[PDB]
């Protein structure tokens, strides 16, 4: 088992990776566009609940 | 509309009332998981008296045992779903102290089951298989505990001991060392929420489906006795 | 000794090559918002009916039927509108850890200690179809299509089945641990596992084989759930600890963790923007985090013992919780 | 100077008795086939201490029965239907863990919760049969100069009664239930120390007080309060100018104080101390 685990590793090592700031800028993004439609975090009035 | 309500209570009612039909089933029996080290015996004592499920039953009262041997794996975490079975039932082979030892490795596990967070008020069932040949080869000068296991040499009888009618003394000795072996571990950590209950079985033996019985009687027994704060 | 030191040399490249990419944490740039504030929810229904301890739950693709699993040996579906039962299925077998509920609603999966993924047709209740060449316990399953599912098992093994024909299409390998569970992408392209040994997977589902790798965590991984996005996901160990991973940057963003907890996590889940992250615990209850901040938000109490499952409705609009007291809750 | 201690002993009663009606009915984990007695006796104990204590106190102080002969015969009936209801759940309590403890296999099958009901509503119908039946239909009444006299006047409210109704309501409320328990209990204890002898058997080398602290409570309490009035109830009937109304009275009273410690004794529960955590602080 010793060339499958090298071949693997060096499989997965050769990847392009970017800087993490960009990938907290686009979760924050998705977050604070999406936030509106977001029932749990905004409650909704008890016209509009089901469970009520 | 008006009728779509209607319809949904009926099939309703009906499931309802089939689960309290298996509701009496589900509380009038007893779940039983049954646990070895390997090379034990266990089949033997199965068949005379994924996974594996069988039903018996003695004076009217139902019971249903489960054997794995499906995840034969030395972690076992599929563990913390038998927390709410009446017993477990241990089966060591009680010869096995030279071979490669595993008298060690049993020990072992069962000091890893009983100190289990989730079995802390699982009593064991233990069964000290394979004694005839144990006495034969006790018997016979070809080997001896001490060479395996250093602390025999400092052991005697209890005063308070059952010998069998006609036993030589030189296997009695064995015997208890064995069982206080694993009575030890038992009684160091026990809270009095759980117990541990030895017995010694051959090959011929016959009374092992009543042993499980009173056991079991012995357990229910216990527990309503100390929640009443009785005991 | 030659493969020894090669494998050695190129873990070292890997872990300098994403120690370069952290120039600023997640905290840090998510440190000038302003926070959510106290969330407080209250139980709606409790759903009543299973004679023992539930170990799954998966909810409907319509936000209105979901399915549970029990140790007595039921497969129970609900209605959480009108509190009604419309099915109860008795299984063949009664130790059960997983069920499923098909996007379509026609179909629903099971499977446990038996070794064998069973699929039932609810539009006809019988057994269709038995799926068998685990070599151990099944710990979750997860409908690709109405006609394919994939599996993780105690096996150290997954495996992507063809319910036509009962074959195995392709197997995946690699965990060194029991596979304890597995969540699908948006675009049911790829799928992510977490392991007994500590590491989270990402797998192909066409191709076949493993991506990228990620080992924070120091104990068992017990549950697993991809951001909405896509791009992210959080797992969550027996250490009390959950972890938030980014796909593309390969490495580990932020932690949640508090010092006055030590019991273990038994499931994550988060919310329909993913600005919540719920995860329940063994300490009777459950906590609502914060994702881009990591302080507590809220907290789920009522349960009488501990919780094995959770999630969370297509729309976002309600949470479901179920317990070792046989009994389901849904919040809001 | 009695009126602060006969206030006291009706909030005590009070008191107890709501908090566990409220904490077995607020909280799911505590409906148990067992607690549905609990719960028939705090009921009867909360009737007592909120109806019979106030207005025998207010008789005592002002000394004189502001009210009609109508309510004279209310009280009286709902002082004995309180009485014998609350005995006669106390042996149902014995029966259940008796059979709890020697069967344990048919337990279950034994007692269901419809069961419960039934014998709940069996045991409230025949207290109320031997309290209100024979009283409101005056077959109780006494046929001497003094009873007369207290049964004319208006504002004279006491207690006379002839021998058959004395001895028939005190074999029922009391001394039937009595020996009950004492076989019940004896056996119980019996079955423990056989257990604790076959514990120790076994495991003794490696490493009776708690049973008989727990019976002797349970027993003693509950003769200690009840008995010497049901002695007196006989003498005072069987021989005339024996027992003073004092000391009647007195032993009535001593009776009653026994609805404030039921609480105190079946329901120190674990569980119940939870629950009286989370409902008070
Ligand atoms: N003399 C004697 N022989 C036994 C006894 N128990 C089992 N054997 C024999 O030993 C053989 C091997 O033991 P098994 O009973 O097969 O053990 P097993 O089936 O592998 O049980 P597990 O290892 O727990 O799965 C059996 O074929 C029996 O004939 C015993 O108690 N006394
Ligand atoms: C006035 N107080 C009464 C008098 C007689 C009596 C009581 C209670 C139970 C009985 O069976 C009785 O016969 C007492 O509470």
């Amino acid at each position: 088992q010793a060339r499958k685990l090298v071949e693997q590793l060096k499989m997965e090592a050769n990847i392009d990776r970017i800087k993490v700031s960009k990938a907290a800028a686009d979760l924050m993004a998705y977050c604070e566009a999406h936030a509106k439609e977001d029932p749990l975090l905004t409650p909704v009035p008890a016209s509009e609940n089901p469970f009520r | 509309q008006r009728n779509e309500e209607k319809a949904q209570r009926e099939a309703n009612k009906k499931i309802e009332k089939q689960l309290q039909k298996d509701k009496q089933v589900y509380r009038a029996t007893h779940r039983l998981l049954l646990l070895g080290a390997g090379e034990s015996g266990k089949s033997t004592i199965v068949k005379q008296m994924g996974i594996f499920e069988t039903k018996f039953q003695v004076d009217k009262v139902n019971f249903h045992m489960f054997d794995v041997g499906g995840q034969r794996d030395e972690r076992r975490k599929w563990i913390q779903c038998f927390n709410d079975v009446t017993a477990i039932i241990f089966v060591v082979a009680s010869s096995s102290y030279n071979m490669v030892n595993r008298l060690q490795e049993a020990l072992n596990l069962f000091k890893s089951i009983w100190n289990n967070r989730w079995l802390r008020t699982i009593s064991v069932i233990l069964f000290l298989n394979k004694q005839d040949l144990l006495a034969e080869k006790v018997l016979a000068g070809k080997s001896k505990i001490e060479d395996y296991f250093p602390e025999f040499a400092r052991y005697t009888t209890p005063e308070d001991a059952t010998p069998e009618p006609g036993e030589d003394p030189r296997v009695t000795r064995a015997k208890y060392f064995i069982r206080d072996e694993f009575l030890r571990i038992s009684t160091a950590s026990g809270d009095g929420r759980h117990y541990c209950y030895p017995h010694f079985t051959c090959a011929v033996d016959t009374e092992n489906i009543r042993r499980v019985f009173n056991d079991c009687r012995d357990i229910i027994q216990r527990m309503h006795l100390r929640q009443y704060e009785l005991l | 000794d030659q493969l020894r030191q090669e494998a050695e040399q190129l873990k070292n490249q890997i872990r300098d090559a994403r120690k370069a990419c952290a120039d600023a944490t997640l905290s840090q740039i998510t440190n000038n918002i302003d926070p959510v504030g106290r969330i407080q929810m209250r139980t709606r229904r409790t759903l009543r009916g299973h004679l023992a301890k539930i170990y799954a739950m998966h909810w409907g693709t319509d936000s209105r039927l979901l399915v549970s699993a029990s140790q007595d040996g039921k497969l129970i579906i609900w209605d959480s509108y009108t509190t009604n039962k419309v099915h109860a299925i008795p299984l063949r077998s009664s130790w059960v850890m997983t069920c499923a509920y098909a996007p379509s609603g026609n179909y629903v999966a099971c499977g446990g200690l038996d070794n064998i993924c069973s699929i039932y047709n609810l539009k006809t209740v019988r057994v269709s179809r038995e799926l068998a060449g685990h070599t151990g316990y099944l710990s979750c399953c997860r409908f690709l299509d109405d006609n394919q599912i994939v599996t993780s098992s105690g096996d150290t093994t997954c495996a992507l089945w063809d319910i036509e024909t009962g074959q195995q299409t392709t197997t995946f390998t690699g965990h060194t641990g029991d596979v304890m569970s597995l969540s699908l992408a948006p675009d049911t392209r790829l799928f992510v596992s977490g392991a007994c040994d500590a590491s989270a997977k990402l797998w192909d589902v066409r191709e076949g084989m493993c991506r990228q790798t990620f080992t924070g965590h120091e104990s068992d991984i017990n549950a697993i759930c991809f951001f909405p996005n896509g791009n992210a996901f959080a797992t969550g160990s027996d250490d009390a600890t959950c972890r938030l991973f980014d796909l593309r940057a390969d490495q580990e963003l932020m932690t949640y963790s508090h010092d006055n907890i030590i019991c273990g996590i038994t499931s994550v889940s988060f919310s329909k923007s993913g600005r919540l992250l719920l995860a329940g615990y063994d300490d009777f209850n459950c906590n609502v985090w914060d994702a881009l901040k990591a302080d507590r938000a809220g907290v789920l109490a009522g349960h009488d013992n501990r919780v094995s499952c959770l999630g969370v409705t297509d729309d976002g609009m309600a949470v479901a919780t179920g317990s070792w007291d046989s009994f389901l809750k849904i919040w809001n | 100077g009695m009126g602060i201690v006969m206030s006291l002993i009706v909030l005590a009663i009070v008191f107890g008795n709501v908090l566990v009606i409220t904490a077995i009915a607020k909280f799911e984990r505590l409906q148990t086939v067992t607690n549905y007695f609990i719960t028939s006796l705090a009921c009867a104990d909360l009737v007592m201490g909120l109806a019979v204590v106030p207005f025998g106190a207010a008789h005592i102080l002002t000394k004189t029965w502001t009210f009609g002969n109508f309510w004279c015969e209310f009280w009286t009936s709902i002082d004995v239907l309180c009485v014998t209801a609350s005995i006669e759940t106390l042996c149902v309590i014995a029966v259940d863990r008796y059979f709890a403890i020697t069967s344990p296999f048919k337990y279950q099958s034994l007692l269901t919760k419809n069961k419960a009901r039934v014998i709940i509503l069996m045991v409230w119908i025949v207290s109320g049969l031997t309290s209100f039946l024979p009283i409101q239909m005056h077959w109780y009444r006494a046929t001497h100069q003094e009873a007369i006299n207290c049964y004319a006047e208006e504002t004279c409210c006491d207690f006379f009664t002839n021998q058959a109704y004395a001895i028939a309501s005190s074999i029922v409320s009391f001394y039937v239930p009595l020996v009950i328990m004492v076989f019940v209990y004896s056996r119980v204890f019996q079955e423990a120390k056989r257990q604790l002898q076959k514990i120790d058997k076994s495991e003794g080398r490696f490493h009776e007080h708690k049973a008989l602290k727990t019976l002797g409570i349970i027993m003693g309490t509950f003769t200690l309060c009840w008995l010497p009035f049901f002695i007196v109830n006989i003498v005072h009937v069987i021989q005339d100018n024996l027992i003073r109304k004092e000391v009647y009275i007195l032993l009535n009273w001593i009776g009653y104080v026994n609805s404030g410690f039921n609480p105190l004794i079946y329901c120190r529960s674990p569980d119940f101390r939870i629950a009286f955590q989370e409902l008070l602080c």
